[PDB]
């Protein structure tokens, strides 16, 4: 009875570290995920703006070839 | 010993605060510098109203109360109040710029910056506690700090406290109020979020709220300030059995036994009573037997659901004021044989009683009357569950066409996340369910 | 402090921001000085939003004015409050654009970007908390829509977190006789669709109707559709500029109004145009009061602000709010519940006792850009003045892709304009 005694309280001390543990975990995968998925859709964003300043460069350069016929 | 630390998020939480804390020092003859002049002991003591009160060498009384916003001006407006003088402007604590009613925005984007900054100013407070017995978190489910910071924050505090007590009063979005259209997208992510996290919550009902200073207080167009009045006379009848001591006085954490058969089950719905304009009070006594029939008109609670349709797995009488035992038997004896009270096979007995000699305070310039008793009741109905019903439902009726989901996913977040928060509260709506059901 | 940056350009972007200047500017009590004359607190107490404070108590708003034509910075600085602005704030060229949308997009426009951007900066970067940025200008001439859009590209790029709106407006067969602003008008929403998060469709259509059709007003010039401008621009901005719960900031706005990114283009509507608190609701939800030149009855909404001003009962507000949506449910999405919200400021604007502004993000929106889309498409055809374009170094196929884009769109809003709860 009194291993049995030591074992309840190591059971109450070890789920009570887990859930602590558990959620540590949880949480700090959460922001993890968070920051890449957040930081890829700002870089998918100015990928895009960017394409745009290479569609007006080759624009810009369109015309000053056709500007001497 | 036997502190509480109260943890205030977001406008709702912060106004609701103030509400609070104005209403307990009125209650203990706080003044507004924090000098009580009935307490002897300086610096310092273990009355029973210091479980919400520290108090300074120079004979202050200071709540033990963190306030956050990610927004100033509603913080503001009590660094610069009729209040200031009580908190330490290190408990005050407010960023630049907020969620935007996105409960993305509150948990990752903008909370991140301020949580470890949150922790530390209520780890201040920790240490200053010989005996510390948990928090309270008030906040709304609908707006972008209420619901994304306050998760955030529960799951930090599971993390630097353990298991520690985790108890929340947080205000249920309605239409006459809200201020967004995610407001049922905030509400499930937050709950979902927060659920393992959370000892006991106290869900307030906006709508509830509303009806009731339109119907019992001839309040044409309610405000902030008319809701919030009502609500801290719910939060003080809660947590008086904490602040106050009395031969018959009866303990929140005893009561928390009884009201929670199963952690997810944990949602307590109450009621209030006498609600009543002075000019109806006047030359009206309203008895014991009075107050506590109130407490079973599905009009008086503080979410809207009918409970005559569901099964009571507690009832818990939280009377204050001029109340003597031998009348709530009298009241209890009436109610059991003229109402629908139906228990649960598994729960036989039942209600739980408490009285707190000390009488109801009302706010100055307030609608409330002043009454020589009043009551408050919690009960674990399945009944609560509607409320869930009713998010749940209007959840649904967005997310299948992914309406403003968008904003939710530039800010990081999945839509794996709010399928699992809404799969969490399906089963949440199956465990009321089932409890309800009888044992064979 | 939740601070936005002022971005006028063009003629069109020029005389309403400078009437739209005026108008708030009187509306928080400062003359064109920039000094505080009034008489209530309510008046300064997020008036950071939109003016910078200078010492002697000055006031100066965080406004950048900018044209191709240099000429019009000349009668901005002669107009009434011309001498508020901050003469570095303006920012002219000397060419000016003949109604050429890619001589303000990717040409000329491109070479003046730059020093627009140096001054957005400058602004940008003494605000306490940025909340983003609102354009005026005009999609029908060539620098306020073609600089214009190039600026939200390039503003986005250093920015890509703040929040973008527009006031843009739409060009209109009846109020001026350029045969090409079709064309400038297609390739100018091509760039909003993908670049800004709300933009308010100011039609010339609508205005022309309601100066003719409802004020009496036989010919109408700018300065009488204009005064329907600023009434209106007052009106959508009275939660951004005084204390209140609902809209407050540009990103509530836009996540309560745009359920959908590419979704972002909402009918103004005001009342009185030129009561009581039932008149002016109905009034408000009438085709005839929209600053947009579509028949909210030809579709249905998917979100809806309301602004109330004046001296009024809230009770009767909420009701007769209430009365409308139940009156009129059909008109209203189901599957987003309780999309419509309501606010009352008590500061009525100047010289009335109470109006409302609306502001609608409506699926009949999409009878605008079909009136354009049609106009566009009886030119590109028969590929008319496209020389002006192809000429500063464009190909047709963007021509092309910005015409199915804006078809891609049309069919966007009919998607969930049938789209039902099952
Ligand atoms: N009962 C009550 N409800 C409030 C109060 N203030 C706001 N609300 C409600 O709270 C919800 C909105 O969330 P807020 O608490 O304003 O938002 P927040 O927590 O400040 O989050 P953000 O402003 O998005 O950063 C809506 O349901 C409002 O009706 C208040 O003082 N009392
Ligand atoms: N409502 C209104 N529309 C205008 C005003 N000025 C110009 N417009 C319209 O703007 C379009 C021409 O653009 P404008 O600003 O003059 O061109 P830009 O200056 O070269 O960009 C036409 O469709 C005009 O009818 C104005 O003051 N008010
Ligand atoms: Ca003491
Ligand atoms: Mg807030
Ligand atoms: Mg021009």
């Amino acid at each position: 009875k009194r291993e049995h005694e030591r074992e309840v309280i190591q059971k109450a001390i070890e789920e009570n570290n887990n859930f602590i543990k558990m959620a540590k975990e949880k949480l700090a995968q959460k922001m993890e995920s968070n920051k890449e998925n957040r930081e890829a859709h700002l870089a998918a964003m100015l990928e895009r703006l960017q394409e745009k300043d290479k569609h007006a460069e080759e624009v810009r350069k369109n015309k000053e070839l056709k500007e001497e016929a | 010993m036997r502190e509480c630390i109260s943890i205030h998020v977001g406008q709702a939480g912060v106004q609701i605060g103030n509400a609070c804390w104005e209403l307990y020092c009125l209650e203990h003859g706080i003044q507004p510098d924090g000098q009580m002049p009935s307490d002897k002991t300086i610096g310092g003591g273990d009355d029973s109203f210091n479980t919400f009160f520290s108090e300074t060498g120079a004979g202050k009384h200071v709540p033990r109360a963190v306030f956050v916003d990610l927004e100033p001006t509603v913080i503001d407006e009590v660094r610069t109040g009729t209040y200031r003088q009580l908190f330490h402007p290190e408990q005050l604590i407010t960023g630049k710029e907020d969620a935007a009613n996105n409960y993305a925005r509150g948990h990752y984007t903008i909370g991140k910056e301020i949580i470890d900054l949150v922790l530390d100013r209520i780890r201040k407070l920790a240490d200053q506690c010989t005996g510390l017995q948990g928090f309270l978190v008030f906040h709304s489910f609908g707006g972008g700090t209420g619901s994304g910071f306050t998760s955030l924050l529960m799951e930090r505090l599971s993390v630097d406290y353990g298991k520690k007590s985790k108890l929340e009063f947080s205000i249920y979005p309605a239409p006459q109020v809200s201020t967004a259209v995610v407001e049922p997208y905030n509400s499930i992510l937050t709950t979902h979020t927060t659920l393992e996290h959370s000892d006991c919550a106290f869900m307030v009902d906006n709508e509830a709220i509303y009806d009731i200073c339109r119907r019992n207080l001839d309040i044409e167009r309610p405000t902030y300030t008319n809701l919030n009045r009502l609500i801290s006379q719910i939060v003080s009848s809660i947590t008086a059995s904490l602040r106050f001591d009395g031969a018959l006085n009866v303990d929140l954490t005893e009561f928390q036994t009884n009201l929670v058969p199963y952690p997810r089950i944990h949602f307590p719905l109450a009621t209030y009573a006498p609600v009543i304009s002075a000019e109806k009070a006047y030359h009206e006594q309203l008895s014991v037997a009075e107050i506590t029939n109130a407490c079973f008109e599905p009009a008086n609670q503080m979410v809207k659901c009918d409970p005559r349709h569901g099964k009571y797995m507690a009832c818990c009488l939280l009377y204050r004021g001029d109340v003597v035992p031998k009348d709530v038997n009298a009241a209890i004896a009436t109610i059991k044989t003229k109402r629908s009270i139906q228990f649960v096979d598994w729960c036989p007995t039942g209600f739980k009683v408490g009285i707190n000699y000390q009488p109801p305070t009302v706010v100055p310039g307030g609608d409330l009357a002043k009454v020589q008793r009043a009551v408050c009741m919690l009960s674990n109905t399945t009944a609560i569950a509607e409320a869930w019903a009713r998010l749940d439902h209007k959840f649904d009726l967005m997310y299948a066409k992914r309406a403003f989901v968008h904003w939710y996913v530039g800010e990081g977040m999945e839509e794996g996340e709010f399928s699992e928060a809404r799969e969490d509260m399906a089963a949440l709506e199956k465990d009321y369910e089932e409890v309800g059901v009888d044992s064979v | 402090m939740r601070e936005i940056v002022h971005i006028q350009a063009g003629q069109c972007g020029n005389q309403i921001g400078a009437k739209f200047w005026e108008v708030i500017s009187d509306e928080h009590g400062i003359d064109p000085t920039g000094s505080y004359h009034g008489d209530s607190d309510l008046q300064l107490e997020r008036i950071n939003v939109y003016y910078n404070e200078a010492a002697g108590n000055k006031y100066v708003p965080r406004a950048i004015l900018v044209d191709l034509e240099p000429g019009t910075m000349d009668s901005v600085r002669s107009g009434p409050f011309g001498q508020i602005f901050r003469p570095d704030n303006f920012v002219f060229g000397q060419s000016g654009a003949g109604n050429n949308w890619a001589k303000g997009h990717y040409t000329e426009g491109a070479e003046l970007v730059d020093s627009v951007l140096d001054v957005v900066r400058k602004e940008s970067e003494s605000c306490d908390c940025l909340q983003g940025f609102q354009l005026t200008h005009s999609l029908g001439g060539g620098t306020g829509s073609g600089m214009g859009t190039l600026l939200i590209s390039k503003i986005r790029e250093e920015y890509p977190d703040r929040i973008m709106n527009t006031f843009s407006v739409v060009p209109s067969p009846k109020v001026s006789d350029t045969v090409v602003e079709p064309y400038n008008a297609t390739l100018s929403v091509h760039q909003l669709v993908e670049n800004t998060d709300e933009t308010y469709c100011i039609d010339n259509e609508a205005l022309y109707d309601i100066c003719f059709r409802t004020l009496k007003l036989t010919t109408p010039t700018y300065g009488d559709l204009n005064h329907l401008v600023s009434a209106t621009m007052s009106g959508v901005t009275t939660c951004l500029r005084f204390p209140g719960q609902l809209n407050a900031d540009l990103r509530k706005l836009a996540v309560n109004m745009v359920p959908f990114p590419r979704l972002h283009f909402f009918m103004p509507g005001f009342a009185p145009l030129t009561l009581t608190v039932p008149e002016l609701t109905q009034q408000m939800f009438d085709a005839k009061n929209m600053m947009a030149a579509c028949d909210p009855r030809h579709g249905r909404y998917l979100t809806v602000a309301a602004v109330f001003r004046g001296r009024m009962s809230m009770k009767e507000v909420d009701e007769q709010m209430l009365n409308v949506q139940n009156k009129n449910s059909s008109y209203f999405v189901e599957w987003i519940p309780n999309n419509v919200k309501t606010a009352v400021c008590d500061i009525p604007p100047r010289g009335l006792k109470m109006s409302a502004t609306f502001i609608g993000n409506s699926t009949a929106i999409q009878e605008l850009f079909k009136r354009i889309s049609e106009q566009f498409t009886a030119m590109f055809r028969r590929k008319a003045f496209l020389h002006w374009y192809t000429g500063e170094g464009m190909d047709e196929m963007e021509f092309t892709e910005a015409e199915s884009n804006m078809n891609d769109l049309v069919s966007e809003y009919q998607q969930y304009q049938d789209a039902t709860a099952d």
